């Protein structure tokens, strides 16, 4: 147990550690040691996400006949248009060439959607 | 069996927390994001696989 | 052998893990775990 006590020392308490159920239930933050007679009190501070809302994916978005693969985030969806979130809480953003990744065609993928792309670039010509 | 559900369906975060929806086809796609894979592996070869 | 085998539960199973030869052989995906008399088996999903 003290071999199991020097490893959570280490490991949670003087860095950050991705371990699940180790550092504390859910996403590790920091943890804080307390004293106690012939032991040490662990305080785990914890990233427990709470409430969540139900959306509408896919897993590639076809325009020009080239398929539009995410880079960092998820493809999401309130049934009108298309948005650009992460995994770990809801920042709608508008689809852009800089968060997306062209790779393939729209044929060999199963589920794309057809959405227009915005090129930022573009009204930046004539302006 | 309640575990082999969440984890091929509910996805990672059953036991971090609440469980989320999570689409299978989603699922690997960013557990190939781990090791250094990206998504262009997964979904032209998924018959393959 | 249990807190080996409640460890690879945590990190295994409910977790994806960068580890080599903990999760099993290769880059890690996914593990199953299965019941067993006095015991667990696991089922490694590897990346070879």
């Amino acid at each position: 147990s003290a071999n199991l006590a020097a490893t959570k020392m280490s490991e949670c308490v003087l860095g950050q550690s991705k371990r699940v159920d180790f550092c504390g239930k859910g996403y590790h933050l920091m943890s804080f040691p307390q004293s106690a007679p012939h032991g040490v009190v662990f305080l785990h501070v914890t990233y427990v996400p709470a409430q969540e809302k139900n959306f509408t994916t896919a897993p590639a978005i076809c325009h020009d006949g080239k398929a539009h693969f995410p880079r960092e985030g998820v493809f999401v969806s309130n049934g009108t248009h298309w948005f650009v979130t992460q995994r770990n809480f809801y920042e709608p953003q508008i689809i852009t060439t800089d968060n997306t990744f062209v790779s393939g065609n729209c044929d060999v993928v199963i589920g794309i959607v057809n959405n227009t792309v915005y090129d930022p670039l573009q009204p930046e010509l004539d302006s | 069996s309640a575990l082999l559900a969440g984890t091929i369906t509910s996805g990672w975060t059953f036991g971090a927390g609440a469980a989320l929806q999570i689409p299978f086809a989603m699922q690997m796609a960013y557990r190939f994001n781990g090791i250094g894979v990206t998504q262009n592996v997964l979904y032209e070869n998924q018959k393959l696989i």
